Formats: structure tokens, sequence, C-alpha cells
RNA sequence: CGAUGUCGGCUCAUCACAUCCUGGGGCUGAAGUAGGUCCCAAGGGUAUGGCUGUUCGCCAUUUAAAGUGGUACGCGAGCUGGGUUUAGAACGUCGUGAGACAGUUCGGUCCCUAUCUGCCGUGGGCGCUGGAGAACUGAGGGGGGCUGCUCCUAGUACGAGAGGACCGGAGUGGACGCAUCACUGGUGUUCGGGUUGUCAUGCCAAUGGCACUGCCCGGUAGCUAAAUGCGGAAGAGAUAAGUGCUGAAAGCAUCUAAGCACGAAACUUGCCCCGAGAUGAGUUCUCCCUGACCCUUUAAGGGUCCUGAAGGAACGUUGAAGACGACGACGUUGAUAGGCCGGGUGUGUAAGCGCAGCGAUGCGUUGAGCUAACCGGUACUAAUGAACCGUGAGGCUUAACCU
RNA sequence: AAUUCCUUGUCGGGUAAGUUCCGACCUGCACGAAUGGCGUAAUGAUGGCCAGGCUGUCUCCACCCGAGACUCAGUGAAAU
RNA sequence: ACACAGGUGGUCAGGUAGAGAAUACCAAGGCGCUUGAGAGAACUCGGGUGAAGGAACUAGGCAAAAUGGUGCCGUAACUUC
RNA sequence: AGGACCGAACCGACUAAUGUUGAAAAAUUAGCGGAUGACUUGUGGCUGGGGGUGAAAGGCCAAUCAAACCGGGAGAUAGCU
């Protein structure tokens, strides 16, 4: 509605790139360890869909220890702070959830170019 | 429940509906007016106007891609060419409806669905 | 303080700098000016009653027009009593707002639940589903038993099974004050409130937790 | 189940209280059709507020 | 996950393969769950070289929940393992001397210190 | 015995207290600590598995605790059919035999659309005394009542130490409920795309059809849990067991006889929902009707004429409302649905055309096209327009006020 | 043991925990050689058991699409 | 007993794909099954899908699921070879 | 070659579900087994009730089977209801 649009513009205050999945990213997030304003790096594999306005999603494949995580990024949370786009590619699907199953090697994808 | 869902089953499955609507679409173009069950008309309304919107704009592409939405040469030939100037006279609302009461096979309220720019 | 009747008109969640984004529900207040009064000179009560306006002045009847005009003009689609014994208010419209709850920090929020209607065992009374195909013969969403045998001979009054969901007033208590916006007439509450969009809702002060 | 006992005449007419057709006061007049017609439908000569819908 | 069964991974050098839960502790008939809680375990397979025996009853902490755990805004870290760190059963100490696997910040909080010094992410 | 379906399970409970836990105490061989035992206490809560047809039992591991017993050893016109016990069959055994088996084993039709009572909901009349429309008071009824750990107190009291509280407070969970899709997800045949086969659209291309949604991925709105929020309180009042003062009978003593004081999750409240058919029909506010006649035991009316209102429903258009009614909203002085325009969302570079490649196909055009149930706006279409139903200043008695 | 009452016998294996199962032991209530004994590869809509894959069987139920139910109109039962 | 979702033998045996009288979609050819119309509940039936777990279910993994073709590899206990 | 294997036709009925005042006095659906034979089926033929037949269940012999059905003895008899 108009009345949750005005409010929603009130909370739009990120200015961000455009992320077309197959994005490599390095997310730098406020940990708040023991009142530390350190920022921890999360190079991952974008999969999930952004927008739904305000509320957005992104997610990681990490492959830390032969297996990873997913970590939903919002791109409007302060906890997010700033998000690097890094390498991007071309892939027809907007999700790469067959990368949870089929894992490495087929994690590779084609390049978007510029 | 059906809270903020629209789209009736009507008679059967969606697979009946899409055939059943395509028939009635073309029958509308083809003969001007249709007398049928009052729910039915007010459901077919929703999804035949999108042929009519595509057809009040000149496009070759959108004609063939508008034949993904119809089948029959004739009705996409009437559309655009003959029912184009009919519907170049407006945007929005390409039928009047009006109603006509119960049917003589069993009591079932009927309405109408008919073109408004010729109906004189 | 008293609660006043706004309306929920969406739901959001609003970020804070410490990294929590609490759930929110954006109730929109719009003036609630004091129309009818109920006093202890007339015994039994010491409420105050209010308005929200209404779309037309043709959509209500001559009785529903009179009572209004005998307290200024402002429309009304409703009136909701709000007991009080002190925090006195007065019969002339006052147009009071969220501004109340800037010295309150707990609230209740007391709207109307949406309901589904039909109800049913499992779907409303939360029973188990069994005999899916392991010896199926009707048994899924059945209540199974509802009673015993002849040494009660009957089923007690107020036994759950079938009936009705919602379409009634409801509250869960609390639903704290998060932001008081008295100038856009937004009230940002903490978590999900009573009913779907378009429901009227009081927002009393709790002291009940 | 299969009932037991015979319901009484009373118990019939008691259900048939609620059985009846709504008297709509069907006949009505327009100034576009003075016909004695059922409102919000056909006049039997196509009109609804005037305007013939019928071609049959 | 499920109080009964589950086949959990070892996120730690000791033990190997499938490791069964038998009760998600906290009790009162705890339904599913476990994210960073201590849970009564029975190892089903154990490391074939080196010994802490199979079939023993121990305890473990689930640090890698495939459904997910989350905070501070409720942003969910969804694991792809189902792994835990085996723990002394009469106590609470890690028996495992190396830990590999991402872990939860809910173990940073409160007495658990030992776990989160020996694993990264 | 003119059929009262057995056990056990499942499902669904509900009651009793001879109480398992929480609560409150007495005694203690009551160091603390957890207890032991007994008294009071049913408000609430009261475990999953392994084996076995068994309930039970035994075992495993929690849990605050996994109470006991009753309800046709609770529940088959709700489910199951494994056991016992149908007819088959077999072993061992018994029997001369046919056959037999509270020994054992494998296999082996579980029927019935509810009239009535009862319950859970929900309307339709009439009533509430002129008739209406709203808003309530709150008599009553229902819901709800759980609890660990950790941190603080305090490493204090206690203890030789080891160990380690009470009282009280805070915090974070578990189980259960309640609410809600905003977040995280699921579904999403009604949205988009890929794709297998084939058939069609004259043919190519591109599509559409059909194949359990053909197969398969993602997904909108809505609904929903596995998600998220919130809830069980404090505090009163009157008490129980209990603990007491004061205190005679019975110069003392004595919690009781006179009189007073505290005292539990019980109870009455406080909290939430239903709630004036609460026929004891309550109350507050407002609105609409203030014309004639006639025939009667006449003050009780019946009928007739003129008005017919406020308001209702009907009807239509429909709703995060809905089995149907109901309720909610609107009916052209309109945003009520749909449509349209724009937005948004989801997919992911349409088609065609041009170029490259022999081709398959790629690239460019083009983060394109398409896109609902959404949102915003906009009368484009239908909400037409009469009507209908509902009447016509309020019975008697008495008090008070008013000429 | 499809044979054993006591009996969940007893020991071992498997199971986190195994009245069954499996291997043994022999105290064979009340096994036994053509009313065939003991084995047995192959076979089995065979009995029992375990394990893998796999799963809405369950945890713990949800939504969806259809056919009813529900409502209208026509027709029009039943046992009792 | 019915214009009964059942039973009933021989003969003819088309295209494409496919091993095929499978099956899928089409012929030739013949049909929509003699109540329709609405609302889309609960509940029942019939299907489809399910985050995480994966037999904890139950008398019992019953059902479903998942497996599946063809070519090629490679193949153990045991054995009446 | 094979009472061979996998599997349509055909036959048969192992599981479950739905039906169980049905659609139907035994069927339907999804699975299932057998499948050139100890097969299966059409046509016709043949065995008769104290009898047949039976890869054997007291099964089957016209929806009836531990002695069919129909007529007759016969209004059997019933100390029974």
């Amino acid at each position: 509605s108009n009345i949750i649009k005005q409010l929603e513009q009130e909370q739009m205050k990120q200015d961000v790139p455009s992320f077309r999945p197959g994005d490599t990213v390095e997310v730098k997030v406020w940990v708040v360890e023991g009142s530390k304003k350190r920022l921890q790096a999360f190079e991952g594999v974008v999969i999930a869909i952004r927008n739904r306005g305000l509320h957005s999603a992104f997610t990681v494949r990490k492959i830390s220890n032969g297996e990873g995580v997913e970590r939903v990024f919002q791109t409007h949370s302060p906890v997010v702070d700033s998000i690097s786009v890094k390498r991007r590619g071309a892939v027809r699907k907007a999700k790469l959830y067959y990368l949870r199953e089929r894992t490495g090697k087929a994690a590779r994808i084609k390049e978007r170019l510029n | 429940m059906r809270h903020r869902k629209s789209g009736r089953q009507l008679n059967r499955n969606s697979s009946h509906r899409q055939a059943m609507f395509r028939n009635m679409a073309g029958s509308l173009v083809r003969h001007e007016i249709i007398k049928t069950t009052l729910p039915k008309a007010k459901e077919l309304r929703r999804v035949v106007e999108p042929l009519i919107t595509l057809a009040k704009t000149d496009s070759v592409a959108n004609r063939r891609l508008a034949f993904a939405r119809t089948r029959d040469n004739e009705i996409v030939a009437k559309l655009f060419n003959e029912l184009g100037p009919r519907f170049a006279s407006r945007a929005g609302g390409y039928t009047r409806i009006l109603k006509c009461g119960f049917r003589a096979g069993d009591n079932a309220p009927m309405a109408y669905i008919e073109l408004v720019d010729r109906s004189e | 303080m008293i609660g006043l009747v706004g309306k929920k008109v969406g739901m959001t969640r609003i970020f804070t700098e410490d990294g929590v984004s609490i759930p929110v529900t954006v109730i929109e207040v719009e003036a609630n000016r004091v129309t009818q009064v109920k006093d202890l000179a007339n015994d039994g009560y010491r409420a105050i009653q209010v308005t929200t306006g209404a779309k037309k002045a043709n959509r209500v009847t001559k009785p529903e027009a009179g009572h209004f005009a005998k307290a200024g003009v402002e429309a009304g689609r409703g009136l909701w009593e709000f007991r009080l014994a002190e925090g006195e208010e007065f019969t002339v419209g006052q147009s009071i707002s969220v501004e109340l709850f800037a010295d309150v920090k707990k609230v209740d929020v007391t709207g109307t639940s949406k309901g589904k209607g039909f109800a049913g065992t499992v779907k409303r009374w939360n029973f188990r589903t069994q005999d899916a195909t392991h010896g199926n013969s009707l048994s899924h969403r059945v209540p199974g038993s509802i009673g015993q045998n002849q040494t009660p001979g009957k089923v007690f009054k107020g036994k759950k099974m079938a009936g009705q969901m919602g379409n009634e007033r409801v509250t869960v208590q609390s639903l704290d004050v998060v932001r008081v916006d008295a100038e856009r007439n937004l009230l940002l509450v903490k978590g999900a409130v009573p009913g779907a969009t378009g429901s009227d809702l009081i927002v009393k002060p709790a002291v009940k937790a | 189940a299969v009932q037991q006992n015979k319901p009484t005449r009373s118990k019939r007419g008691m259900r048939r209280s609620h059985d009846a057709l709504t008297a709509v006061t069907s006949l009505s007049v327009d100034k576009t059709s003075g016909e004695k017609h059922l409102r919000h439908h056909i006049t039997a000569d196509g009109y609804y507020r005037g305007r013939k819908v019928i071609a049959k | 996950m499920i109080q009964e069964q589950t086949m959990l991974n070892v996120a730690d050098n000791s033990g190997a393969r499938r490791v069964m839960c038998i009760k998600v502790l906290g009790g009162s008939h705890r339904r599913y769950a476990g994210v960073g809680d201590i849970i009564k375990i029975t190892i089903k397979e154990a490391i074939p070289r080196g010994k802490v025996k199979k079939g023993d009853v121990l305890k473990a902490v689930v640090v890698r929940t495939k459904k997910g755990v989350r905070r501070p805004d409720g942003s969910v870290i969804r694991f792809d393992g189902n792994a835990c760190v085996l723990l002394n059963n009469n106590s609470e100490q890690p028996i495992g001397t190396r830990i590999f696997g991402p872990v939860t910040r809910e173990l940073r909080s409160e007495k658990f210190m030992k776990i989160i010094s020996l694993a990264p992410e």
C-alpha cells in the first residue's frame, strides 16, 4: 500500500549494484564479537533472489570443509554493511541449488562479460 | 479457504477450462453475443480482454504470440483488423454484460457476454 | 491512558543500528476524537467512546447521524468503550493519537482475528493424523473418539471438535511500543497483531503481564 | 446410521417451516420498459434498462 | 535433529561416520531441534584407527544444523552438514582435539569456550 | 442368549484423590546437601524408544516429574485386527480312531447416508408491550493456569573440608496454547521458463494440444510450520492444612471457648473470549410516525379510506467473511468487483530481424518478453430503474412533577 | 526348535537398549529315522529377522488439483 | 431383475516413435459414457508435492516412494558345476 | 532343447485401497503371478445324490452343498417357542 510504501522508502537507504546469480561476492559483516566492529569476509555463491522490495535474499555456497553454508543477505541490514560484487557470470537459472547436490567442478559456470 | 484467490474451477479441471475458454473467446468474436450461465461469463471476462488488449495494438509479433492464447486464423483475423477499430476507440472494458435470468433446462441464472461497440 | 482504535494496513520489520530487525505491524491511527461519553452520573460505567470516521455521510442512517451531530461533526463507522476512572476525558472531540503511548512501553493491541470459518479437528483442535495408508479406512482428519461409553452416557458441555474459527475480538497481550509517530500517524508495534489488514483494533496499556 | 422410532407429523411440518420460496415481488416497471418483468434481468424482449440483448 | 535416530557427522577428529542421537536433552519430550545444545549421543561408527570404542553413550553439541540456526535479525546460517563435536559424558569437555567446521555464536555466549577456540568461521 | 462385538493398540479424552512434580507445612537420626516420612493441596502438568500380540513387565536414556485408579478391566454405529477363537494347515502331545490342545505356529471379508437425545458451531421466527437503529452495563459461562537450567544474591549461611543452599531477584529455554506471514521456508496443476514423445496450426520457424500437474526447476498472492511474535503474571479478597497472639473454662497453662493476625498453583478475584431469550428480556444515546371514517359488550377493539415513514429485506456487485444463511462493504452524489494504465513481484536476454558458424547453435538487438489471486490510480463494463415489506404519537394502576 | 510346560531357561553375536531373531549349551514337561530323520544348491505373490538405498510410514502435518459432500433446479430411495 | 463401471469366443490388425497386438500421440472410423448448474467448505475419496530427519511408524517398512531400458564393463559366498 | 528366463495377449487371483442399504448377491483401481504348457479356451460330449467328481478344501456338482433341487409320504414330528 501507499502507507507501507512511504515507510518502506524511509528504510531504503542502501545504494547497491545489480546482482544476477552466479555472483562471487565478498560480504563484510559486523560480527560484534565482544563489542568489536570488525568485519568478517564471506566470499560465497549467490543463488537466492533479491528484491521483494526492501526484504532481499542472496545466500552463499562456501565449501569450507568440503561442504559450506548459506547466509541470507538483505542488503539493507546494517549487519550487512557493504557487499563486494566480485566476479559475476552467465547462467540461465536464477538459483544454483543444484550446486548443493552436484557440488564442485560443476560449480563453474560461464562468464557474463562486460 | 480462498482468501484473496480468484479463479473458479467451474465444471472441471484447468485442462477443461483452458479449452472451454478458448472456444467461448472465439465464439464471441465469431457471432457477437453469447448467452450463458452468469458465473461463467464473469470469469471468461477476465481472460478474453487480454486478447482484445493485444489486438488494439498493431504488432506482427503480438498476433503470433497472441496465437499462443488463441487458436483459429479467423478470430485473430477479426481481431486486429475488424475488432481492432472497435477497440481502438478505448482502453479498458471490451464487453458489456447485463443478465437474463433462469434457464428452461433447469433453473440456472444466465447472463450475457457481448461486444459493446456493436450491439445496436 | 486508554487504547485507541486504529487499523492495521500492513506489516514490515524495521532495522536498528545494533543489528536486530524486530518484526513490526504498522497500525495507522488517523484521529480518534471523543464523541459519546458514559459517566457515573449515569451509573455503571465510566467509559469514553470515539470515532474513526466513515466514507460517506449517506452510508449511515438518520439515527446513526443524530448522536454524532450532538457532539460535533466527524462521521463514524464505530464507537468503542474504553473504561477509565481517572485519566479523565471530556465529551468534545479531542482528536487524541498515539501520543498517549509515548509514556507507555508495553501495550496489548486488541483487534479482531481473521478466522477461516469451518473449523475441524486437526485444523483447529490440533489432533494427530494417522492411518494415512497404514490401515486406512476413513481415518485421517477424523476426531476418532469423542466420548466413552454409558457411565457418562453423554458428552460434556464445552467439548472441542468442529465449529468456528475467529471473526471475533482477540488479543495476546503486550506487543510493545517501538515507535510513536504522531505526525504520520503510524504506530510501529513489536510483532504480529490480531487479524488481517483492515481490522479495527484498540491498543490498551497492559499492566496484565 | 439407521434411525429408530417414527417421527410425528409435527416434526415434519417443523422442518418444512424453513421450506418455501422467497417472495421477491417479481414484477416491476422501468421507464425504459413498462413491462411486468423480473428486475435485474431480461424483460422478455431483450431489455434490461432498454437495449435489446436478444436476436433470437 | 530428531530426538530419536538421526545420523550425524563428526565435525571432530575422534569418532567417524554416522553417529546417532538418542535423546535431544532438555527433555520434557523435546521435539526436533538442537542448534547448540548438549545432547545425549550413542556413536554408531567410530574411527577405525585409534580407539574411543563404538556403541558407547556419550554427548555431543550440534554445530551444523541443516535446517538452520540464526539470529541477530533472524538471518539464517544454513548448514549442509549435520555435524557435532563429541563430548565427555560425565562432564562436558571435548574429547576431540581438532575441530573443523563452522560453528554457532551461541557457543561463544556462555561456558563452552573450549569449542570455539579450536574451530573457525 | 428374539446378537450387550473380546483383549491390546491407535485416536479422543474425562473424573476421583488413596498426590508423581510444582505449591504450602510437620517431624527428622533436620550439619549443609539432596532427601526420608507424614499432614494439607486435583489449579496445571505428568516421556520417548528397544523387546514382546499382550495392557503389564524387563531393559535403555532423559525429564521438574514421567502418579495411581475409575470411566462396559473408558473409547470398533471413530480407526486397526496382531493376539485369543471360525472354517485351511502343521509340530509336539493326548486319543484305538475320528479327532482333541487357555501348548505352539503361519494364513484368514471389521457392515450401516444419523430420526431422536447429547455435544461443537451457525441461521430463521416470534418476543422483550409505539416501532426502529446503534452502543453498552455484566448476571452468568467458557478459555488459560506447567516448569528446568544458568546468572545475581553468594562461593554467603552451613561445613573438618569436599561440597554447598535457604529467602529473593534477573535472565534464557523446554513442553503447551494463542496469534501471524513481516522475516525463514513449504505449496503454489490457477505464473514464467527448460525438456522428452507425438499430433496439429498448409509447410519452416515459432507455438498450442495431449501424455498421473506429461516430465522437471523456480516462483506471486493466500494459507501454513519446520518460521516469527505473544501468552500464562504481579497484586488483591476470603481461606485450607499450618503458624500465631491475646485468653478464660481449669488463679497457671492453653492459637479458641469471647475476640483478633497471617497463611497454597486450591477457592473468590485480577486476565482473555462468549455473553441481555440475563423471558429477572436491563441500561445509555439517537431517529421515524402527532389524518380521517364506519360497524360493534364498546374504552376491548374489528373493518374501510387516505397516507405509508424511519428502517428492513429483497436484489445486484462483491469481501484478508463465508457450507448455506449470517456478518462486512458498495450500488453511478460510486472505487464495489472485474478490466485497463502504471507499479511491483517472479522468471531470466521473447518473437522477428541482422550477423557469425557447414550445422547444432551462438551473439547482437535485449537484464528482453511474458506476468495472478497483489498494490496504486483510473468510471472502461456491470452495479439499471421503479417497486415491495414496515405504518400512523404509545393499555391500565399508582407516585412524583407541570397548567 | 513351526517340537521345550517352567521360560523373557542359560551363555554368546547383533541392537544404545533384542520376551523375537541368530549361533550355541542340553534340565528333550512331552524330538527322532519312510504317520521318513539330518543336511541341502536352485526355486518361492512362502515364514521370521537384520542391513543398505529410499522415502509424508512416521517426526509433524501443510497446501494444492480433481471426484463427492454443501447449495440450486429436475428426478427420487433405504433398512428402521 | 436395470439402457448394470462386471462377464462373453472367432476374423481384420493402418502411421510415427518403440523390440513389440507395450505405451504415447494420431489415422480410418466411432464416441463424451442420459441429471445438469453453482459454491469450492469441514470431512471423505482420488492424486500430486513437500524444508530437515529417514522406519523413530507398525504386529510387520503394509502402502507409496525409490529402482527400472539398451549397450558395455565388472561380478562374491556357494554349488547338484 | 527347456512343465527355462524377462514380458503383452490370454488365463489366474498374491497386496492394499475403494466399495461393503454397492456401479455390481465378489467387482473396480493401482500394483502382482503364470505365460507354448501338469497351459488355456470355443464347440460338442460324458459322469447323478448315498451318488458323481475332487493336484483333496468336506471343496465343487445351476448365485444353494457334511448329502443338491422338485413333487409326494406330509398338515412328518417338536414334552419346544
